[PDB]
């Protein structure tokens, strides 16, 4: 296992990608899947060590360009929408 | 929603079918989701 | 022990067998050319 990085993975035949972290919520001794409103799996029970892990997609981001017009000067500035510098 | 496909998750269907056979099922999902988005866009256009 | 059986039961008294808790290598099923009809419904042969 490896955590704290956006990785590609498959669990018992289901494929996915994102970052996996330890979970605090208590899982019933028979359930295996955690689902949200949009019907996307987020909680996985490991089949070897019997732990609960939570999957979160890594950073989305957004890029915008501020320009004063190429007719005058050829310089630009960059704006990131949700990136936390 | 299902929209008439075997499964509602793109990765699951993409991981269980031959791509020539899979090309006939993704189209239904694409059409359904596009038609879903258009209505919301139109409603927002009217409300503004 | 299913594909190599000596005698097969009649079609009106068919027998069913349960397979669980093991590992499978389906290659030998679709690698040999002895079979005459081999059809997969809902899944691809290789992806098994
Ligand atoms: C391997 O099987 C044994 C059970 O004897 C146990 O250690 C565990 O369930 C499995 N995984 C690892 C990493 O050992
Ligand atoms: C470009 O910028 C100059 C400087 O103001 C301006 O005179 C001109 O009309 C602009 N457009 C073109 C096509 O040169
Ligand atoms: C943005 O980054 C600063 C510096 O690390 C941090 O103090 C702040 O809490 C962050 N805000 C968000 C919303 O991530
Ligand atoms: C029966 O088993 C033998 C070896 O175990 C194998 O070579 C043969 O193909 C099998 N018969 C089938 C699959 O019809």
């Amino acid at each position: 296992l490896v955590k704290n990085k956006c990785v590609n993975f498959n669990f018992n035949g289901l494929t996915g990608t994102g970052v996996l972290t330890e979970s605090n919520k208590k899982f019933l001794p028979f359930q295996q899947f955690g689902r949200d409103i949009a019907d996307t799996t987020d909680a996985v029970r490991d089949p070897q060590t019997l732990e609960i892990l939570d999957i979160t997609p890594c950073s989305f981001g957004g890029v915008s360009v501020i320009t004063p017009g190429t007719n005058t000067s050829n310089q630009v500035a960059v704006l990131y929408q949700d990136v936390n510098c | 929603s299902n929209f008439g496909a075997i499964s509602s998750v793109l990765n699951d269907i993409l991981s269980r079918l031959d791509p020539p056979e899979a090309e006939v099922q993704i189209d239904r999902l694409i059409t359904g989701r596009l038609q879903s988005l258009q209505t919301y866009v139109t409603q927002q256009l009217i409300r503004a | 022990e299913v594909f190599n059986a000596t005698r097969f039961a009649s079609v009106y008294a068919w027998n069913r067998k349960r397979i669980s808790n093991c590992v499978a290598d389906y290659s030998v099923l679709y690698n040999s050319a002895s079979f005459s009809t081999f059809k997969c419904y809902g899944v691809s042969p290789t992806k098994l």
